[PDB]
Parts: C-alpha cells; sequence; structure tokens
RNA sequence: CGCGGGGUUGAGCAGCCUGGUAGCUCGUCGGGCUCAUAACCCGAAGAUCGUCGGUUCAAAUCCGGCCCCCGCAACCA
RNA sequence: UGCCUGGCGGCCGUAGCGCGGUGGUCCCACCUGACCCCAUGCCGAACUCAGAAGUGAAACGCCGUAGCGCCGAUGGUAGUGUGGGGUCUCCCCAUGCGAGAGUAGGGAACUGCCAGGCA
RNA sequence: UCCUCCUAAAGAGUAACGGAGGAGCACGAAGGUUGGCUAAUCCUGGUCGGACAUCAGGAGGUUAGUGCAAUGGCAUAAGCCAGCUUGACUGCGAGCGUGACGGCGCGAGCAGGUGCGAAAGCAGGUCAUAGUGAUCCGGUGGUUCUGAAUGGAAGGGCCAUC
RNA sequence: CCGACUUACCAACCCGAUGCAAACUGCGAAUACCGGAGAAUGUUAUCACGGGAGACACACGGCGGGUGCUAACGUCCGUC
C-alpha cells in the first residue's frame, strides 16, 4: 500500500526504520509471549484432576492474533 | 523412381522365379521406411529437439512429429506429454528416393564399414539398423550441426518372413554379408 | 504434402570420383561430388587387405643379415 | 477460498447481473460472454466488473 | 481403536416401480449410481443416471443387447 | 481393421435414429458403386432401394462411381419413394464423411423435394 | 509360526464355523489325518502338532500340511472396560470342519505313519481320524 | 505404539522462513616460524542435508510414509 | 424356385478363436494415379477424389475339422419357509422349494426385407 | 456437519467409544456441440539407451484411464485429440422420489432468444454420489409498489446479491 | 577384457493339483417385498380429515449378526 509520511528524504528514512524496526521487534515479542504462554497448554491439557486449570488462558493465547509481517518491496 | 521401376522390373520376376509363387502380388513388398531419434536429452532444452528436427528436415524432405512420452517413468526422470523423440515417415515416390540414396552413397561413407548385419530382422519381414553418424549423409556438412547424433532406420514390408525379407533386400544389392 | 511446411526438394546431379553421374532428388541446393559410391566402394576388393594388420617374425628375419 | 466472486454486468445497458467464481490469479482479464438479458430479452455481451 | 465411527445417510436407491406396474409419465422407475439399468424404448435418463418414464404405460425389463445389459422400457396402453 | 472401423463410427448416429423412431436413408459407398435404401423404423424391411447396380441407373452413366452417379441415383431415389409417399426420413452416413459423392447423393436427393 | 504376511484388512468378524468340510480327500500322498470334530486349531496346534510327527519319522518322508491359519483373532487386554474399539489382534486360528484332512505324509510304512499321526493327534484340541488314500 | 522436539561435515550449531549461493567454531592433514613441542601464519580434504516416495523446470527447504534419539503421560474413591 | 454376392436388422458364443481347404462372369477386397474436391499436429498409410491395368496373395465370404471357448441334464449334496426335537457356540424329524461345482452329453448356428449376377 | 464400502439378515431403512477411507474444493475450459482415435503389460529387431524414454512388428484385449476417497458405470465410450463456441440462459413445469418438518433431488414438455451440425438432433453445467449452514440485524444495484395534511424525501416493500 | 566355466543357493510371471475371505464374484436359492387377476372369509379390519391423549428408562426367549472369551440374568441391532 501507499503509507503518507511528512517531510523531505530523511524523515521518511527515519520514521520507516523506526516503525519496521519496531514491528519487527513488537511481532517477536509477541510471539515469544505466545510460545511461553503455550507451556502449561501444551504441558498438562490432560490427566489427574488439575485437567481443567490450564484452560483458564487457552484463552489469552489468541487474544494477541500475531500481526503478520509482510516481505519488503525492497530486495 | 529408378529403384521403383528397378523393382517392378526385374525385383517381382526374380523372386516369383526364386520363391515359386503363385499370384505377382504374393510377392513381398517394402512399403514404408521410418526414420527416428529419441534425442532423450531434450529434458533440460528444448532447442536441441529443434535442433534434431532440423537435422531430420534435412536429411528427409520432409517435416519431422516431435514424438512425447507415452507414460512417465523415474529411471529417466520424464513424465507424460514431455517431448523426447522425433520420426518421419516415408510411402511411395520419397520413400524410394530415400532408398536409394541411403544404399548407393550413403552407407558406403559411414566410417570403417564392413556390412551391414543380415540377422537385424525382427522375424516378420521387416528391417531395422542405427546410423550412429548424422553426417554420413550429404544433407549434412559438418559445418552446421554440434553433435554425432544418430537415426534408426525401419524398414516395413510386406514380408511374410524374415527370410523372405532378407531375399527381397539382397535383391536390391544391400550390403549384407 | 502441407503447403510449404517441408524443406524445398529440388533435383540435383552428384557424381562420384571416377563420374559415375547421377540425378538424386535431394535438398541440398547445389549439387556435390563424393567419393565411390556402392558401385565402388572397396568392400569387395581390399577385404584381405582389410584384415592384415600383424607380422613381427617375418620382420625380425630380414633383420637377420647372417 | 482462493476462487473469488465476481458478477458479469450487462451491456444493454440494463442493471442485470449473473454471477460467478473466477480463479483470480492465472491472469486478470474481464470474461467477455454472451449471456441472455430478460430486461430486453436479447443476447448482448456482460463484461465482468465488481 | 478409534479414529473410526463414520458413516453417510443412506441415499434410498433401487428400483421403485417393478415390472407390470402401470407408471405416469414422469414418474422415476429407478434410482441408479451408475448406469446398471440401461433406458430403453420410452423411458429417459436424468443427470443421476436415474431412468424415468417418458409415456404412461406398463414397465418391462428386458436383457436385449449385444452385451446382456438390463433394458427398462414401457409398453404405452 | 477398414470396414469394422467405420461399422463403429456410425453406431452412435443410428443408434439415436432409431430412439425417435424416424424412417432413415442409409448409404453404402464403394469404389465402384453407391447404394442408398430408404429403411422403415423398425430397421428390417425396405420400402424403397436404388443404386448403380441396377440397369436403369447405370446404363445412362458414364462411369458408375463419381460425383455425378452418385446424384443420378440420389435423384432416383427420391424419385422412387414420393410416389410411395414417403417424404420426411433422416440422412444416414452409415459411417462415411459428409463430403464427396456422398454429399452430392444427399443434395439430389434434397433437391427432388425429400425433406431432410 | 504360520500367518499370512501383507493381508489386506487388519481385523475380521468373528463368523459362526457351520456346514461340513472341504478338503476332505487325500490327494498328494498316501496317509493323512483327518478332523472328525469341530472349532478353531491355531497357529501353534499346528507347529507343536508337526513337530512331532516330521521327528516321529526320524527325518525322512514328505509331509503336506492342508491348513493355513489365515484368520485374525483379537484379544482385549485384562482390566480394560469393554467398548473403546476393537481388541488387539494376538494368533491365527484355521477353522476345521468335519471331513478335513489337516495333515498328510508319505514315504513311509503304513504302520510308522499311523504311529506318527497318534503323536500329532494329542496335541490338536479337535477330534481326528486315520485316513488312507483312496483311488475315487 | 499414546503425545511433543530433533537428525546437515569428526564434535557442537546456522542455513527450513516462503525452493534459484552447503555455512560457522573447534577438530584433521601438508608446509612455515622454533634447538623442539605448544601458540601463531599459509593452503587444502570431506556432507546422499537420516532413509523412501510425491508435486515441482528446479527441493536441505513444500507434502506424505519409515527409522533412530530426546522428554511427558498412562486419574481419583 | 436354386446357387453365390451387397446393404439393413432380429438373435445374442450351441452363435467366438484356432487349424485345413476353397471363390473372382457379377459383387467385394486389395490396386493405378493424384494437379484438382478434401488430408495428415510428419506421411493420400487413414479420410477424400479421378479411375480402371492386375491379383484373389492379405482381408472377406463359404465348406470341413473338437484342439480351446461355450451350452449342459438325471441322480446325489449344500441351503432354506413352516411345524416338532436334541447330548441345544451345532445338528436331527415331518413337509414344501431346491442350488453351485462336477459327470454322461450337445456343439463348430438359425432367421427376415430389398437389390444384383448366374441357372 | 457432509461423502463411499462392510456389519445390513438377495426391496427401502436399521445401532454400538464396530471395521476401513475421504471433503470444506477445482474448471472460462477440465462445460456445449461437430469430426476423429483407442488402453495397461509383455515378446523379437534397433546409436548412444540402461531393467523400463523414442521407432517398427506381434500377443493381449481394457488387468488402462476417469481433476480428488470408495462403490456403481463407461467402446454408441462417461477415456484421448482438434474446429467453432457460451445452454455454466431467462419465465415456467405434467408427474414422481426422499424426509416429522425446515428442506433436498429427478424431470418430459411450453414461451422468448442462442451455440454447434449439411441434417435428424444435442445443449437449463462437469460419469454420479462430498466441496456446506436457516432466521434476525445490516451493506450494494435496480424498481414510483407504499410515501402518516398535500408535492417531494427519509424509511419500508419486491427482484438480484454480499 | 568379455564373464571365459560353475553353485550343495533364492527364484517373480506362466502350467497341473489343494484350501480361505464382512469390505472377492465368470454362478446363485429358500424367504421377504412390489404390482395384476380370481373365489372364500373377516361385525371396515383400509385410507383422509377433525377433538383428546399417553409414550420416547424396556426385559427375557427363538432365529440372523456386531462387541466380548461364539463368557455373563453383559452390550448394540433386525424379525417373531
Ligand atoms: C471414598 O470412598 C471416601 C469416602 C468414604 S465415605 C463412606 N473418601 C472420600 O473422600
Ligand atoms: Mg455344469
Ligand atoms: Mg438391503
Ligand atoms: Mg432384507
Ligand atoms: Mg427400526
Ligand atoms: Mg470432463
Ligand atoms: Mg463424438
Ligand atoms: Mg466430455
Ligand atoms: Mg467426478
Ligand atoms: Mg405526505
Ligand atoms: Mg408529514
Ligand atoms: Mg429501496
Ligand atoms: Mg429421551
Ligand atoms: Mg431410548
Ligand atoms: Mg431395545
Ligand atoms: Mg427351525
Ligand atoms: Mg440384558
Amino acid at each position: 500500500e501507499l503509507r503518507v509520511y511528512p517531510g523531505n528524504y530523511d524523515e521518511y528514512m527515519t520514521a520507516a526504520t523506526q516503525a519496521r524496526e519496531r514491528l519487527l521487534a513488537d511481532n517477536a515479542k509477541k510471539k515469544a509471549q505466545i510460545a511461553e504462554l503455550q507451556s502449561f497448554v501444551s504441558r498438562f491439557s490432560a490427566n489427574a484432576s488439575k485437567s481443567r486449570q490450564a484452560t483458564s488462558r487457552a484463552r489469552q493465547i489468541d487474544k494477541i492474533k500475531l500481526e503478520e509481517v509482510k516481505a519488503s518491496s525492497r530486495q | 523412381a529408378k529403384l521403383h521401376d528397378y523393382y517392378k522390373d526385374e525385383v517381382v520376376k526374380k523372386l516369383m522365379t526364386e520363391f515359386n509363387y503363385n499370384s505377382v502380388m504374393q510377392v513381398p513388398r517394402v512399403e514404408k521406411i521410418t526414420l527416428n531419434m529419441g534425442v532423450g536429452e531434450a529434458i533440460a532444452d528444448k532447442k536441441l529437439l529443434d535442433n534434431a528436427a532440423a537435422d531430420l528436415a534435412a536429411i528427409s524432405g520432409q517435416k519431422p512429429l516431435i514424438t512425447k512420452a507415452r507414460k512417465s517413468v523415474a529411471g529417466f526422470k520424464i513424465r507424460q506429454g514431455y517431448p523426447i523423440g522425433c520420426k518421419v515417415t516415408l510411402r511411395g515416390e520419397r520413400m524410394w528416393e530415400f532408398f536409394e540414396r541411403l544404399i548407393t552413397i550413403a552407407v558406403p561413407r559411414i566410417r570403417d564399414f564392413r556390412g551391414l548385419s543380415a540377422k537385424s530382422f525382427d522375424g516378420r519381414g521387416n528391417y531395422s539398423m542405427g546410423v550412429r553418424e548424422q553426417i554420413i549423409f550429404p544433407e549434412i556438412d559438418y559445418d552446421k550441426v554440434d553433435r554425432v547424433r544418430g537415426l534408426d532406420i525401419t524398414i516395413t514390408t510386406t514380408a511374410k518372413s524374415d527370410e523372405e525379407g532378407r531375399a527381397l533386400l539382397a535383391a536390391f544389392d544391400f550390403p549384407f554379408r | 504434402m502441407k503447403k510449404d511446411i517441408h524443406p524445398k526438394y529440388e533435383e540435383i546431379t552428384a557424381s562420384c570420383s571416377c563420374g559415375n553421374v547421377m540425378k538424386i532428388r535431394s535438398t541440398v541446393g547445389h549439387d556435390l561430388n563424393l567419393d565411390v559410391c556402392s558401385k565402388c566402394h572397396p568392400f569387395f576388393t581390399g577385404k584381405q587387405r582389410d584384415v592384415a594388420t600383424g607380422g613381427r617374425v617375418d620382420r625380425f628375419n630380414k633383420r637377420f643379415n647372417i | 477460498g482462493i476462487r473469488e466472486k465476481i458478477k458479469l454486468v450487462s451491456s444493454a445497458g440494463t442493471g442485470h447481473f449473473y454471477t460467478t467464481t473466477k480463479n483470480k490469479r492465472t491472469k486478470p482479464e474481464k470474461l467477455e460472454l454472451k449471456k441472455f438479458d430478460p430486461v430486453v430479452r436479447q443476447h448482448v455481451i456482460y463484461k465482468e466488473a465488481k | 481403536s478409534t479414529r473410526n465411527g463414520r458413516d453417510s445417510e443412506a441415499k434410498r436407491l433401487g428400483v421403485k416401480r417393478f415390472g407390470g406396474e402401470s407408471v405416469l409419465a414422469g414418474s422415476i422407475i429407478v434410482r441408479q449410481r451408475g448406469t446398471k439399468f440401461h433406458a430403453g424404448a420410452n423411458v429417459g435418463c436424468g443427470r443421476d443416471h436415474t431412468l424415468f418414464a417418458k409415456a404412461d404405460g406398463k414397465v418391462k425389463f428386458e436383457v436385449k443387447g449385444p452385451k446382456n445389459r438390463k433394458f427398462i422400457s414401457i409398453e404405452a396402453e | 481393421d477398414k470396414k469394422s472401423a467405420r461399422i463403429r463410427r456410425a453406431t452412435r448416429a443410428r443408434r439415436k435414429l432409431q430412439e425417435l423412431g424416424a424412417t432413415r436413408l442409409v448409404v453404402h459407398r464403394t469404389p465402384r458403386h453407391i447404394y442408398a435404401q430408404v429403411i422403415a423404423p423398425n430397421g428390417s424391411e425396405v420400402l424403397v432401394a436404388a443404386s448403380t447396380v441396377e440397369k436403369a441407373i447405370a446404363e445412362q452413366l458414364k462411369y458408375t462411381g463419381n460425383k455425378d452417379a452418385a446424384a443420378a441415383v440420389g435423384k432416383a431415389v427420391a424419385e422412387r419413394a414420393l410416389e410411395k409417399g414417403i417424404k420426411d426420413v433422416s440422412f444416414d452416413r452409415s459411417g462415411f464423411q459428409y463430403h464427396g459423392r456422398v454429399q452430392a447423393l444427399a443434395d439430389a436427393a434434397r433437391e427432388a423435394g425429400l425433406q431432410f | 509360526m504360520l500367518q499370512p504376511k501383507r493381508t489386506k484388512f487388519r481385523k475380521m468378524h468373528k463368523g459362526r464355523n457351520r456346514g461340513l468340510a472341504q478338503g476332505t480327500d487325500v490327494s498328494f500322498g498316501s496317509f493323512g489325518l483327518k478332523a472328525v470334530g469341530r472349532g478353531r486349531l491355531t497357529a501353534r496346534q499346528i507347529e507343536a502338532a508337526r513337530r512331532a510327527m516330521t521327528r516321529a519319522v526320524k527325518r525322512q518322508g514328505k509331509i503336506w500340511i492342508r491348513v493355513f491359519p489365515d484368520k485374525p483373532i483379537t484379544e482385549k487386554p485384562l482390566a480394560v472396560r469393554m467398548g473403546k474399539g476393537k481388541g488387539n489382534v494376538e494368533y491365527w486360528v484355521a477353522l476345521i470342519q468335519p471331513g478335513k484332512v489337516l495333515y498328510e505324509m508319505d514315504g513311509v510304512p503304513e504302520e510308522l505313519a499311523r504311529e506318527a499321526f497318534k503323536l500329532a493327534a494329542a496335541k490338536l484340541p479337535i477330534k481326528t481320524t486315520f485316513v488312507t488314500k483312496t483311488v475315487m
């Protein structure tokens, strides 16, 4: 898509860098916390009496919905 | 066709006398020639098939039909529809012309010639042969081509048996042993 | 035929190295003069001269000048 | 899923559209089909446009 | 053990009118999957290969044909 | 083969002309003669026949087996049938291509009042 | 142990062992063991009753086994409640009907063959009998 | 025979991430430096990307089966 | 009326395959030639056209032949409806229906509508 | 939730945490029509070529093939090519089949306009059976059908559709 | 070099004989089911519409089966 920023060229470069790297860091952080909150869900979602315990946090792993990244046209 | 006239004027009477035939149409007669070559290497380069087609179009005055693979096989990694071979069918006048211009000039030109094998019939009167060098034909002048790609000649005849086919081809002074 | 999808086809006059002039309709565009035809091919004369390679026992007796 | 819905609008000027699916990635080409137009009751061309 | 236990609702195939039954026009005679019964005289063949009467009469099964294939016809009386 | 190959080419157009129950005109063509007959919808008994084997059709001909021979027998079939009351038939290629003397045979019968 | 290799289907229905038998005639050899009772006869009782009769004739003479198990039988493990699938196939049996010819041998005297089959008939659950070869 | 993670050079690991280039560190070998061994400098060798098939023009990579290794589970009165 | 031939059906192996023999006056088949009417993803091989020299070799048709295919009783056997019984995870009796495989055997067809040549 | 086979006891139907497999699609041609063609696997011959690529002859005969799992079917081909094409069309529909219903399916024929074919004719999607969710609330286009005094309009209604 | 010899071995496809199959069929019943005709017999026993319900926990026995161990007064179907 076409995204609009103010500036001349250097403001555009700085905004693009500090937005794209911000996105590529935030998405990594969210994916890491998904892989961590998945711990008990894939650890013990079964057996014994605990059973129901891990269902509490099975919904906060899909109330995140990792934002997809798009490969840059620049290559 | 000089060879056609030679056939109908000498070979018919010779073969009836030699074989004790009842009908003039019982005599074995050559009905078609087939020139083919399956290039094989056309998997990674299609232009080589076109070069082969040009070679056969030069060798025989026709346009080769490009034949594709009948079924897929993983031995040579081919699929169905892949163009693999080229083939030319000759009947009648052009067939006689190719027969003459093979057996009178092209056969001597092959390097280290001794004589075509006589045990190379398919038990039903037909004949087959490989040339191993496309440059023995005068239509190819050793400068246009890039390979030593060979041809298969297949003489399909009306002959009932391989013995009758041998006799018919020897009537044309075929270079046997 | 199929209306100019094939190469040209015109009569030519080719000759051997001893003459033996023949008319063969081919696709060359110019006649050629070549080696011996089937008539003059030495596959029925030099057969003995073809299978003749060998000989050293006699090549030593000529050396033996004593 | 991959096959996306489109619609074939009529070229007779009337508002009457057939609807169909089309594989959106083979090449983007407006479909050109002659179809019946019940408003004018005659066959016309239906250039696709959503 | 498990991963099984799946089926599909029955399709109610088979012959609906047998030989000698007086059928009206357009009444289904047989509901096949392939073409086990071939359409003979005065019967049709739907896109299900479903043979139906075209003219009201009496059904008649026969085995005519070079390959001994069952044909359904109608004696329109 | 050659005859069993053609006799297979005609079994679809023929087996539909039997379901429709329509009187059909069937042609058999030979490199020396061309035949034509009008066959009842039963397919077993024939109302009208006319072919170059007949003397009345062939003795007026330079050579039976060319296009104008087919026209001369195409005229004969129609004029033979129009008195019998048979007017509405359906053409039967019988395996041959509708291009040559079969075409000329058909048009000559078509031009003589036969409807098909 | 006899067992089919590359069976089409893993498990088979139970089925009922009715009717008489088919392989009722000794055709290969001259002396044979004919079943008189009925009941499935496993692939271990086939081997354990063959070991006993290819050794009662020392080692000389041929022996034909005219039965093959080719029937999978499943069993439910211990302390497993009913349901939740079908059991796990354990062994293979050859259903025997009265009239079957199970084993047979040739190249031995009648008295030795008749005694050898008396050593295999004591390893098989079903009642058996001794039959010779006729000319039908 | 139930569930997840891996198999790439001698060892430990990238390259899977949208298929178009087999890489890193230690190690090995052959020289040089030294009285000599280390350290150091120079150059080179190897791997079917676990094995088998499938779309693919093309596969370490996409898909499916097989084998092996690493953890876990197989409940309560 | 007979013989042979061509087309269209009925009938679908007792009807097909094999092996041996046989038919060209008509018919059919090959066959000659191909600029042209048309054609081959090359080739008049196939489709098509102009023809009639030659052959009945191939094909086709007919006759003969059991080596295969195929049809197949009678009797018995299995099964089973209803009603009884048993030592009743399988059978028996009364009664009705009655296979499959196999055996003796049959078998290398029959027929109709037009159109030809010959008698 | 849906599709195919068996259990299902030779009409239809018939259960279990019974035994085995699949779907949430694909196609502007992979549909219509006209013309044509016939497979797998083996033997003998043939340059590289090989156990199997391509060519010629023979035996076999559908053991090949069907966009996709299985069953039924397919030579008149429903399988394989090529020419032209949009019937993958609008309003209807005698009469049936299957469901407790909501519904789902087959359908000759009639009217208007087409495509292929010389013509008889065929064509209302694909060899058939899976490829799917009602209502409410809304969005888009068309239509004076209604329009809260009257003329408009907003909003409803009907058709197409998300 | 070609394999120039051999092996007490393994041996796919074909030929003769012998068995097995719910998801095999070049064969194939008894019954059951659908339709037509004919007498007898059955206080309409058949169908359609309208008022009122109850019931949707079934059990055993015989015959055909799945599961189980052709175990259970076990469990799930078909018909009486
Ligand atoms: C379990 O059976 C025991 C209760 C016994 S009371 C008669 N324990 C419960 O927690
Ligand atoms: Mg019999
Ligand atoms: Mg049933
Ligand atoms: Mg039943
Ligand atoms: Mg019920
Ligand atoms: Mg299709
Ligand atoms: Mg067609
Ligand atoms: Mg089609
Ligand atoms: Mg389909
Ligand atoms: Mg108002
Ligand atoms: Mg107001
Ligand atoms: Mg509105
Ligand atoms: Mg309830
Ligand atoms: Mg209940
Ligand atoms: Mg119950
Ligand atoms: Mg009883
Ligand atoms: Mg109970």
